[PDB]
């Protein structure tokens, strides 16, 4: 099955009034319906009925639930992208961030609990400015974890090419690996340092037809300064006149020269650079690993209050009178989704009428196909009452 | 040559088994690469490779009621209708099952887009069934006009 | 009995081991193939394998069968009905191999993605034996009705 995440707990939130009857076992209420009717009965129930938060007129809930869906899927799609790059960081497991505790609560008993508390939303605020500043601040929290990934993948992608040009290969290398004055030129006005990397085979060709390859040059300058498996890597010190006719005339014997020049700040900055730039990868990678999970949990908490606003907000303009209804949060494990969303569909399906409900169970998230969307947003097909999937 | 009508027996039951088996081969094709781009109609675009696989029972019935009726010594006379008509219903079941794999493929990729095409293939496919049941017809008479068995 | 009287046995086992060896292969190539996106197909992969090889089995009891009944002399009816039974056995396997192969890679690539089909393809791939098994029964009583050579 691939229709849902199946490495995390999903939650199915589901929201009807004090006067609803299911349609799959008559004669039962609701909360007895929910933990006892559930398929396999390991349907766990939790408290998740919110109050009125000064819900205006009819006119302006229609234009807040589409800002309350486009901030819900603005929040889950940053808490995606938190829980992606951390994952992503290699630092938690596959199911790590998604059924873990969190503020040292778990999902069911934290889920339960959740009676509309926040410490920047109270239950005589509107209901706007704190989608606005949930939005905002979850928006922020994964512009801000973004960043920090993204220097933290430029300050790898900096050590890369400084641990490369550091040492290994002949392809790329430059001479900063060497303090020593033997491999260079110290206190020289006309000498220079030029790097020739020469085969295995022809390593002693290369040093004994060095001297009378190019005249005017130092003698005894070759030396074995490195090479992985391959290939003798050796220093050469002359003119810096001959140093083009030199390296044109090595490049004829089928040597690899390596242009260069005597030069300590080259190799002081090249270190530098290094040097800094695993440290700077290092803070780059800490802060952004702090930044994520800190970001992370007030995206979650931002995305469990703003599902929380839209259950009620859809469930008080689809159901009308009364204005209190009875919703709560169903922990169902992965892998039986359909079931729950089938019985669920079946059951409470005729509340909200007899053209609305569908024999359409289950989704279709396949690349070449992208339908079978089980939402009020997609003309393919319609909910017949007010639930909502969440797949963290 | 006694036993000689043993490769009319043989015969229809491999032209029909191979006819069958490549029917099923061409309609299992175009119906599992017809799956991924609608998975709603499987059932119904199932229905040609399992209605191709059926061609080979009138082969397989033929054969067992023609092995049936021989015993361990033939004359001469049985074993030249009884080729033929294992040849004729062989080669019935097999231009059957070879229209009906691309008969089931073209009829599962041109239903998989509309729906409405099923009925046109479904029409169109079950036509495919009257040269084997008139192969099958022939060599059941062919079979049942027979006769000097040992 | 004149002469070829042994190559029935052999032409069973023959095609049945080559549509078998073929089939399999054609099925681990889309299970290695497919394995690398997805592993939740890696298990399911096995039953093309596994019940493609009840197909050789088959073939190699009858080629067992036939090759019990043999001995070192042929009867006059036996070199006509043994290489008909055997040649169509070999058929019908070489035929259920070969088109179970490219359904199960063609099903097993298809059902990467999303796994809807894989109820059809193993629908489709419990149906197939249904040409083996017909042949298995036709070369069986083609293999009953040879006995007592000499």
């Amino acid at each position: 099955m691939a229709t849902a995440l199946y490495t995390a707990n999903d939650f199915i939130l589901i929201s009807l009034p004090q006067n609803a009857q299911p349609v799959t076992a008559p004669g039962s209420k609701t909360d007895s319906w929910f933990n006892e009717t559930l398929i396999g009965g390991r349907a766990f129930v939790s408290d998740f009925k919110i109050p009125e938060f000064k819900i205006g007129s009819l006119d302006t809930l229609i234009v807040e639930s589409e800002e309350l869906s486009k901030v819900d899927n603005q929040i889950g799609a940053s808490i995606g992208k938190i829980i992606e790059i951390l994952q992503g960081l290699n630092e938690t497991s596959t199911n790590a961030y998604r059924t873990l505790p969190i503020n040292n609560m778990p999902v069911p008993e934290y889920l339960e609990n959740f009676q509309w508390q926040t410490r920047k939303f109270k239950l005589d605020k509107s209901i706007k400015d704190l989608i606005t500043l949930i939005s905002n601040e979850s928006s922020q929290l994964d512009a801000d974890v973004r960043a920090t990934y993204a220097n933290y993948n430029s300050a790898k992608t900096n050590l890369a090419a400084a641990e490369r040009k550091k040492t290994g290969d002949l392809s790329v290398r430059s001479l900063h690996d060497i303090v020593k004055p033997e491999d260079f030129v110290l206190n020289s006005e006309h000498l220079t340092t030029v790097l020739v990397a020469v085969p295995k085979s022809l390593k002693s060709d290369f040093e004994k037809s060095y001297e009378t390859l190019s005249k005017n040059v130092v003698p005894a300058s070759a030396s074995v300064i490195a090479e992985d498996a391959e290939y003798v890597l050796f220093n050469v010190h002359l003119f810096k006149k001959n140093v083009q006719e030199f390296t044109t005339a090595a490049r004829e014997k089928k040597f690899i020269p390596r242009e260069f020049n005597y030069s300590e700040e080259l190799i002081d900055q090249l270190k530098k650079e290094h040097d800094s730039a695993a440290s700077l990868e290092q803070s780059l990678r800490v802060q952004l690993v702090r930044l994520a999970k800190t970001a992370y949990v007030d995206v979650f908490i931002n995305w469990f209050h703003i599902k929380a606003l839209r259950v009620y907000v859809e469930s008080v303009l689809r159901y009308g009178l009364p204005p209190h209804f009875n919703i709560k949060i169903i922990a169902v494990p992965p892998k039986n989704l359909s079931k729950c969303k089938s019985e669920l569909i079946d059951a409470f399906g005729f509340l909200g009428g007899n053209a609305f409900m569908k024999d359409k169970k289950g989704k279709i998230n396949k690349q070449d196909t992208s339908l079978h969307q089980y939402a009020s947003l997609v003309d393919t097909e319609y909910e017949p009452f007010v639930m909502y999937i969440i797949n963290l | 040559a006694p036993f000689f009508g043993a490769i009319g027996c043989a015969s229809a039951i491999i032209f029909t088994s191979l006819g069958a088996a490549y029917g099923t081969a061409k309609s299992g094709v175009g119906i599992c690469a017809t799956c991924v781009l609608r998975p709603d109609l499987l059932f119904k675009n199932i229905v040609p490779v399992i209605m191709a696989g059926i061609i080979a029972i009138y082969g397989l019935v033929v054969s067992v009621l023609v092995c049936y009726s021989l015993g361990q010594k033939q004359a001469l006379y049985t074993g030249f209708i009884q080729l033929g008509a294992g040849l004729s219903v062989g080669l019935s079941g097999l231009a059957a099952g070879f229209a009906i794999g691309i008969v089931g493929d073209a009829g599962v990729r041109g239903s998989s887009q509309q729906p409405r095409l099923f009925v046109g293939m479904i029409l169109i496919l079950i036509f495919a069934e009257v040269l084997g049941l008139y192969g099958l017809i022939v060599a059941l008479l062919l079979n049942s006009r027979a006769t000097q068995d040992v």
